[PDB]
Parts: C-alpha cells; structure tokens; sequence
C-alpha cells in the first residue's frame, strides 16, 4: 500500500465523524 | 433452562451496556432466530423471556448430542 | 446356611477416606403451581415449577457441625429430567471420617431455577451423619423434605429429614430380612401399607430424598463406621493421692509460652 | 497494519448502521392508533374479567 | 481481628510470630486444616495489613 500513515488517521477521524452521525441518525429513527 | 436462563442473564445486561443503536443493530441481529417477536426491551428479563422462541427438545438435542458421529450429523 | 453374627466396625478417626453420599431420587410432587402467585409475580412464569413438569433440579450436599460449615456445599451434576428426579449420583463430600464430629450432619437443598440468574430452593432436608450410638449411617435412607426452604445445618436442625414413618422403617427391615417372613401374612399386610401410603400421598405433598451411604468392605465383611477419637481409649492415669501434693499445677513443667513468644520478638 | 484494519473496522460499523438506517425507513413506522386499539380491547378484557376473577 | 490497638511491644507480630507460626498448617497433612487455612488467610493477611496500618500511625505520632 501506498497511502501515508498521517493521511489514514486522519481518514479515521472521517469515518468515525460519520460513524456517530449515523448512530445519532438510528436513534431518531 | 439454567443455560438458556443464564444466557437471557447475559444478553439483558449486554443490552443495558451498549446503545440503543447498538441494540437494534449488533445485537438484536444475533437475537432474531431465537424470538418470536423482535423487542427492543430486550434489556429487561422479562421481555427477553417472554419472547423466547421454544427450545430444542431436550431428547432432540441429547439424541444429536450424544451421537458419536456428530459432525457428519450436522 | 448363613454367615457368623462378628460385628465389625472401624473407627471414624481412622478411616481417612472422604465421604460420599449418594443421591439417589427426589420423590413427591411439588407445590402445585399456584397462578394467583404468578399473576402477583410475572418472573414466576419463569421458573422450573411452571415450565416443565419435572424441572432438571440439582441437590446441593453441604456437612455442618455445632451450627458452622465444615467445608463447601456440593453440588450434583446437571441431569437432564423428564418425568421423575433420579440423579443417581455419588456425591464425594470435602470432608473425611476424622474429620466428623459426632454431630456431624448433611444440609441437602433441592434447588431450581426461577428466572436468569437464581435458584429457589425446592425444599431441604438434614440428616446426621452418626446414629443414636454414634455409628455412621449405612445404606439407603429416605429422608423427608421440608418444601421452600434450604437443608438448616443449625444444631438442633429444624428441618430433619428423619404412620408412614414406622411401616417404611419396618419395610426396609423386612425388605432386608431381618423381620421374619410369613407369606400369608406378608401379603394381607402390604396392602393395607400401600393404602396407608397412598392416602398419605393424598392427604400431604410430602417429599422424599432417598440417598444412599457407601458401605465399607474388606474381604467380603461389612465394617460399621462408629465415632471415636484418637486416644479414646487413654482412661486418664488419675490417682487420688494428696500426701505432699495439694495442690495441682497443670502448668507445672510446661514451657512458658508468654516468654517464647518475647524472646521470638525481641530477640 | 493496525490502523489499515481498524480504517476497516469503522468503515464496516458506518455500512452497518447506514443499513439499518435503510431498514428504519423502508419499512413504514407501525401507526401507534393500530396497535393501540388492539391494546384498549384487551385492557376492556382483562377488566371484565377481573371482575369475573373477583366474584 | 478483634485487635484495633498496637503494643510497641507487638509490633512485629505477624512477620516474626503469628505468620511463621502458622504457615506450617498451608502445608498441613489433614485436608480439614488446609480448608481452614484457605478460609482464613484472606482475612490474616488484612488482619496483618491493618495490624501494619496501625504501627505507623504511632510512630508518626512518635517523630511528630
């Protein structure tokens, strides 16, 4: 693989950003 | 029952744990074969055992149990 | 024709084995199932009274002595029931013959489940371990169950296990062959026994453990286990004599364990 | 390596919720008034048996 | 347990006296003795830990 390790952390904080948004999104539902 | 009950001991208290996202989407996922009904109460015992499906009989699952050749049974 | 009548026996503080208690079948029906109580309590619906008719129930065997446990409850291994309670099982108990006190007693719980996580107790019965003359129990005993509560270990126990009551006794006797047999007799009188018995099951929801005490053998003989002491038989060397010695000191010639206890902590 | 697994770990966490999401929605939300006459008509029951159990 | 008082004599209790005392009966020939050993050694090693507790609040007491 070629992607830094600087840029996947930052694509962690991404998926996890959307990972409680989509958590907050159940509950409404 | 002692199996079965405390196996609704530990899927409540996993309920009460985890979210109620969690609930309807990690946990009740593995709880659907096993109820008749899905409940998202589930956290509490009594709606947890009220909608359990009926267990194998116990001669059913001794006979399955106790062949020798399990595997190929299965 | 038959064996000699030699009693053989050995003493409880010799046989350094454990003690196993067999459980053999729990007798009797259970208290109903009473709906008003599950409508007061929906858990009750729950519970091994109420979901099969013979609950796969366990005994739990614990030994006590003045009041206090002598060691951990044990409990039988799961048996899957179906319509009668036969565990059939030797429990080996965590305590040996030496280390029985002549009121040395077994707790028996019944237990079963009510919901996740609890065990009700069906009923419990205690029963000493030694005899009227001090002579472990032998053989098969079937001791009476108090419904809803556990064995109580408390000397004096208020749930004993030992009409009815004499005729069995007498028909575990003639069983064995020690009342004599008239078969004329014998078969007018057990029917009458069995009508006994069968109003009794009517009349009362009584229930029946039925255990059983290993029998010790040594070249086909059978050895009682009676209760003794090491040095039991030491009858003290007292002497009545007080020509210079008036006055005893038990103490007399003994280290002075007040000194040594110092000198380990100071020196 | 662990933070490459863990990258899929969260990601397959987001297809699972977004999924439920799905279902959340594409099944139409059970009309409270339907289930809740179904409730009223046995709690008319249980009443008019209570009183049935008294006497 | 009952002892909640510390004799500057009995300072040095358990280490020197009612440890090595009794630390004959973990090993002991008779199951029933070992059985007690095992219950009550919880409550003798925190008997010792508190016995310990005590011993420096006098000395504190006594530099102070």
């Amino acid at each position: 693989d070629r992607e830094r390790f600087i840029d996947k952390k930052e694509r962690l904080s991404r998926l996890k950003s959307k990972q409680e948004e989509f958590q907050k999104e159940v509950l409404k539902a | 029952l002692w199996i079965r009950y405390g196996a609704v001991g530990f899927i409540t208290v996993v309920a009460r744990q985890i979210s109620t996202a969690d609930v309807y989407c990690k946990l009740m996922p593995y709880l659907d074969p096993y109820i008749t009904q899905p409940i998202i109460q589930i956290e509490r015992k009594l709606v947890l055992l009220s909608v359990l499906k009926e267990p194998v009989s116990r001669s059913i699952f001794d006979y399955a149990l106790r062949s020798k050749d399990i595997t190929s049974l299965f | 024709m038959g064996e000699a009548e030699k009693f053989h026996y050995i003493y409880s503080c010799d046989l350094d084995i454990n003690v196993q208690l067999k459980i053999g079948s729990l007798e009797g029906k259970r208290e109903q199932k009473s709906y008003k109580a599950v409508l007061e309590d929906p858990m009750l619906k729950f519970s091994g009274l109420y979901q099969e008719t013979c609950s796969d129930l366990y005994v739990t065997c614990q030994v006590f002595a003045e009041g206090k446990p002598l060691a951990l409850p044990v409990r039988t291994s799961y048996k899957a029931f179906s319509t009668r309670w036969n565990w059939n099982e030797w429990l080996k108990l965590p305590v040996k013959y030496p280390d029985l006190p002549r009121n040395a007693q077994v707790a028996l719980t019944i237990w079963d489940v009510y919901g996740p996580g609890k065990a009700v107790p069906v009923g419990g019965t205690t029963v000493s371990l030694f005899g009227k003359y001090g002579m472990f129990r032998q053989g098969m005993h079937d001791l009476k169950v108090w419904p809803n509560v556990e064995a109580d270990g408390s000397e004096p126990t208020k749930t004993p296990g030992r009409q009815m009551s004499r005729l069995a006794k007498l028909t575990k006797a003639h069983r064995q062959g020690h009342m004599v047999k008239v078969d004329w007799l014998d078969r007018l009188t057990f029917r009458e026994i069995e009508m006994i018995n069968e109003s009794e099951k009517r009349s009362s929801n009584f229930m029946y453990l039925m255990v059983e005490f290993r029998c010790v053998k040594c070249d086909d003989k059978e050895y009682g286990i009676v209760y003794y002491e090491k040095d039991g038989d030491e009858s003290s060397p007292i002497l009545t004599s007080f020509e210079l010695v008036k006055v005893p000191d038990p103490q007399m010639s003994m280290e002075n364990l007040v000194e040594s206890k110092h000198h380990k902590l100071a020196r | 390596d662990q933070l490459d697994t863990q990258l899929n770990v969260t990601e397959n966490e987001c297809q699972n919720y977004k999924r439920c999401l799905e279902i959340l929605e594409q099944m139409n939300e059970d009309d409270s008034e339907q289930l809740q006459m179904e409730l009223k008509e046995l709690a008319l029951e249980e009443e008019r048996l209570i009183q049935e159990l008294e006497d | 347990a009952l002892v909640k008082e510390v004799p500057r004599n009995d300072i040095n209790i358990y280490p020197e006296y009612i440890l090595p005392g009794i630390a004959h009966l973990a090993q002991d020939d008779a199951t029933i003795v070992r059985l007690a050993y095992a219950e009550n050694i919880a409550l003798l090693a925190e008997t010792a830990l508190r016995f310990l507790e005590l011993v420096q609040l006098k000395n504190l007491n006594m530099e102070n």
